[PDB]
């Protein structure tokens, strides 16, 4: 079923412009018989909304994210969605940009491993992945953050490379 | 595989009542969000494996339940009710009884703090969101069963007491909007199934069946004595002899309450009945102890000592008979055997007394003395006619006392649960018994909410699904929904000096209040469309009637609804009811209002809404409407007594055109012209019109000659 989307957003929408792109994302996906066509860049905007900007705690944040990690997991999103390649485009470029105490930025980490080692990975564009590679080297040059975020930070961008220099073949 | 079925006994192991204090509450939703993920991945076919079927149905269940009543916290709460409703959608299928006793303990919790409520509602809510047809489904899967509960209207019906703005004291503000959008949405499912179907293609026995047991039940608990000949009425039992009564009660125990039977049992004229109630069990080859626990199981003990001895006499009585007599090879080195023991009805009945006083003291906590062992075997020594018992008889009893107590609060009624277990047009019919035992309460909180909310957007949305209830109410034939609410619609309109384009008390009572403008207009909305007029009732008749009338009591309704009429019988347009004053004080925000509702009744098509279709052409509409005649002039209504007789009868005269029962109304109409005719000096044009009118209706009618000659003299 495709039911979790609905639940993650009451989820989210407990927080006490946002909370009403969520309320219509509801609204919206109270229809039955899959998602279908849905023009799928919509059916998860507001996450990534939520994450894009640099003007909410670091509580919801971190909601959004395990949301956005439940979905790829569960595999919601499919070759069968509509306009998936743009969606799955779009969920990591937002994520290089600004967020966020440290465990939001292994939750990131971890996600980007996730979604890059994957199939769907493939399908990014090449002007992304280097944005990608600048973001996960900035986190593991920089000494300001926690010793052990740093050593996750050392090891997917060695599992990323060896992804990339793969496809060189 | 086997590790599958290691992982899942350890996640049961993370969280469960008994291993509560060993491991911390993160464990706990972390151990929650683990099992709704593994059902998520694969509970399409995780029902197929019996080995984990069973774990995931039976033992998990009980953590999941134990901590919604207990807990306090929220975060724990939520993980729980992720995974309970995670369950219910992905294996709905079976996995039905144990549900139903986890929705009947949310509903008991949510009826009787404030944020907790509130999470539960919130939680819940997405069972009728996701599967719009939840209420029809779980109608068909488990209500239809002549056993189990009937939450599928309680959940209706909790809903509709959650719903109200009443409940600020027992829920915050956020609930209602929550509760009322699955509400509403029940509601606004029908119509979806309403396009396909005409009305006059349509013109569940076991439910007819549950219905007949659920009333015997009632009144057999209210009242036995009446409900037994009565239960014969309804035709289930053999007939009056006690043998098909008694077999009646001990199938079916489960429903009953124990008390009904302890009391119906107690009277001294039914005692005849216990010869042979107890007949029916047999205790052989099974101790004394082991019958007396099975028997305190069927029914609830008395108070009164006298009463209880008739019943303890038929009981000891009973077990004489089942057993024969082999009593010759009395010894006291038996190990465990039984038939030597053939006492008489008094050695029995003696030892019935002794064996229940051990639970009312020892076990009691009131009572803090203990009668010890020893002071028990001291009792009845040369008791038993002469000779004692043996001193192994009363030690395994004592023994079979200690290790357990009888019951008659949580756990064991879980013990009685998996026993049961262990040993288009057809979606109509199916439907039409929701709304029967939900609607007026369905209406009720609909008005409640209309009537106290004061916002436009929620009105709108409650106005509307109010007319598809109204319509849901016209498909089937109701009659007492569809009149309550057309009536209370009628009261809410509020329709029930010097003027002017007029301006009036009741004008501008309408045009300053947005309440009424949307009932005036789909009220009429309701009466455009409809086909049948015998679903009104004489009461709806009145009120439309009032609203006419008051709508020309001023310039608002114009009075020419039939110029056909007009024209053919060359008369002009019909007296306007004469206002004071005209002259183009009121001044500023007077008239503003006013002339807004002056547009909405056009809007309403008021002259062809309830004339315009020919539906509602009848005889109660004549006959009603020809009552509603003032007959009386009065210094208060003076202005328009002239005027709205003319109406009232060139409206009749119009009405009755229409009507094909042109031999019996006909004289009904003629005879109260004729006596509206004789008003105190009413004016010459009102005379002068009225004998055109009067000449009609004698063309009309047949063989109505008196009144011609009486009209001619």
């Amino acid at each position: 079923p495709v039911t979790i989307i609905i639940k993650e957003c009451i989820n989210l929408s407990t927080a006490m412009p946002f909370l009403s792109g969520f309320i219509q994302l509801r609204l919206m996906l109270n229809k039955l018989k899959n998602l279908d066509n849905i023009d799928s860049l919509t059916i998860l905007q507001p996450f990534l909304l939520i994450v894009s900007t640099s003007s909410i705690s670091g509580y919801i944040t971190s909601l959004a994210l395990d949301s956005l990690q439940k979905f790829f997991t569960l595999n919601i999103i499919n070759e069968s969605s509509q306009n998936y390649i743009g969606a799955h485009r779009a969920t990591v470029n937002a994520l290089t940009h600004c967020r966020f105490d440290d465990s939001v930025l292994l939750k990131v980490v971890f996600l980007l491993r996730s979604i890059v080692d994957s199939p769907y990975g493939d399908l990014l564009s090449n002007s992304i992945i280097y944005d990608v590679l600048q973001t996960i080297l900035s986190l593991a040059c920089n000494n300001r953050r926690s010793e052990v975020l740093r050593n996750a930070a050392q090891s997917t961008m060695i599992a990323v490379t060896v992804k990339i220099f793969s496809k060189l073949k | 595989l086997p590790v599958v079925r290691q992982y899942l006994n350890l996640l049961l192991s993370l969280i469960a009542p008994e291993n509560e204090l060993k491991h911390s509450y993160s464990t706990r939703i972390f151990g929650l969000e683990l099992i709704q993920t593994a059902l998520e991945i694969s509970g399409d076919r995780l029902q197929l494996y019996p080995r984990l079927f069973t774990l995931i149905s039976d033992p998990i269940f009980k953590s999941i339940l134990f901590i919604i009543q207990n807990t306090t916290k929220l975060s724990l709460l939520q993980a729980t009710l992720q995974l309970f409703t995670t369950l219910v959608v992905i294996l709905g299928n079976n996995l039905q009884l144990q549900i139903e006793l986890t929705l009947t303990r949310i509903f008991s919790i949510l009826l009787d703090p404030s944020i907790i409520k509130e999470l539960l509602i919130e939680q819940i809510s997405i069972l009728w969101t996701r599967s719009p047809s939840f209420f029809t489904s779980t109608f068909i899967n488990f209500d239809c069963n002549l056993d189990r509960a009937d939450v599928s209207i309680n959940f209706l019906k909790a809903l509709t007491k959650l719903a109200l703005p009443e409940s600020a004291l027992t829920t915050t503000e956020s609930v209602p909007p929550i509760c009322l959008e699955g509400l509403v949405s029940l509601v606004d499912d029908m119509f979806d199934h309403m396009k396909d179907i005409d009305r006059e293609e349509f013109g569940l026995k076991k439910r007819d069946r549950k219905t007949e047991f659920i009333e015997c039940t009632n009144a057999f608990n209210e009242k036995p004595k009446k409900g037994i000949p009565m239960l014969i009425e309804k035709g289930f039992i053999a007939s009056d002899s006690d043998k098909d009564i008694a077999e009646f009660l001990f199938n079916n125990n489960n429903r009953m309450n124990k008390k009904t039977i302890g009391l119906l049992l107690c009277h001294p004229d039914k005692v005849s009945l216990l010869n042979e109630y107890i007949r029916l069990f047999d205790f052989s080859g099974l101790r004394v102890d082991e019958a007396i626990r099975i028997l305190l199981t069927k029914f609830r003990l008395p108070g009164e000592s006298q009463q209880i001895e008739r019943i303890i006499e038929a009981f000891s009585s009973a077990y004489c008979e089942n057993q024969d007599y082999d009593p010759s090879k009395i010894s006291d080195n038996a190990e465990d055997d039984i038939s030597t023991v053939q006492p008489d009805a008094d050695s029995v009945f003696i030892l019935s007394y002794s064996i229940i006083m051990l639970n009312t003291d020892l076990h009691n906590p009131q009572v803090k003395e203990h009668m010890s062992f020893e002071d028990y075997s001291g009792n009845l020594k040369g008791c038993c006619n002469h000779k004692d018992f043996p001193f192994w008889y009363l030690d395994r009893i004592y023994c079979s006392i200690r290790d357990k107590e009888i019951v008659m609060w949580f756990e064991d009624a879980w013990n009685n649960l998996i026993s049961s277990t262990t040993v288009p047009l057809e979606l109509l019919n199916f439907d039409r018994a929701i709304f029967k035992q939900v609607g007026p309460s369905i209406v009720s909180t609909l008005f409640n909410i209309y009537v106290v909310a004061s916002d436009d957007h929620i009105s709108t949305r409650m106005i509307t699904s109010l007319d598809k209830c109204s319509y849901i109410s016209a498909f089937f034939d109701f009659k007492d929904l569809f009149n309550d609410i057309l009536n209370s619609i009628a009261k809410g309109t509020t329709l029930i000096m010097p003027l002017v384009i007029p301006v009036s008390t009741d004008a501008v009572r309408f045009g300053r209040s947005f309440k009424g403008q949307l009932n005036t207009v789909v009220f009429f909305r309701i009466i455009r469309r409809n086909k049948d007029p015998k679903i009104f009732s004489k009461e709806l008749w009145l009120n439309i009637v009032n609203i006419i009338l008051t709508l020309y009591e001023d310039l608002i309704l114009s009075p020419d609804i039939f110029p056909d009429l007009q024209k053919r019988l060359k008369l002009s347009n019909l007296p306007k009811p004469s206002p004071e004053i005209s002259i183009n004080e009121p001044t500023e925000e007077e008239i503003k209002s006013s002339k807004k509702a002056m547009e909405c009744i056009k809007s309403s098509n008021i002259a062809a809404s309830v004339f315009g279709n020919e539906s509602n052409i009848t005889a109660d509409l004549i006959k009603t409407l020809l009552d509603s005649a003032k007959t009386e002039k009065n210094a208060d209504n003076s202005r328009y007594f002239e005027a709205e007789l003319l109406f009232i009868i060139e409206l009749t005269i119009a009405l009755f055109l229409f009507c094909k029962e042109e031999k019996e109304l006909g004289k009904f109409i003629l005879q109260k012209v004729f006596q509206l005719s004789h008003t105190k000096g009413l004016t010459k044009r009102t005379v002068r019109r009225m004998l055109t009118y009067k000449i009609l209706l004698i063309s009309l009618c047949a063989d109505q000659t008196e009144y011609l000659s009486k009209l001619i003299n």
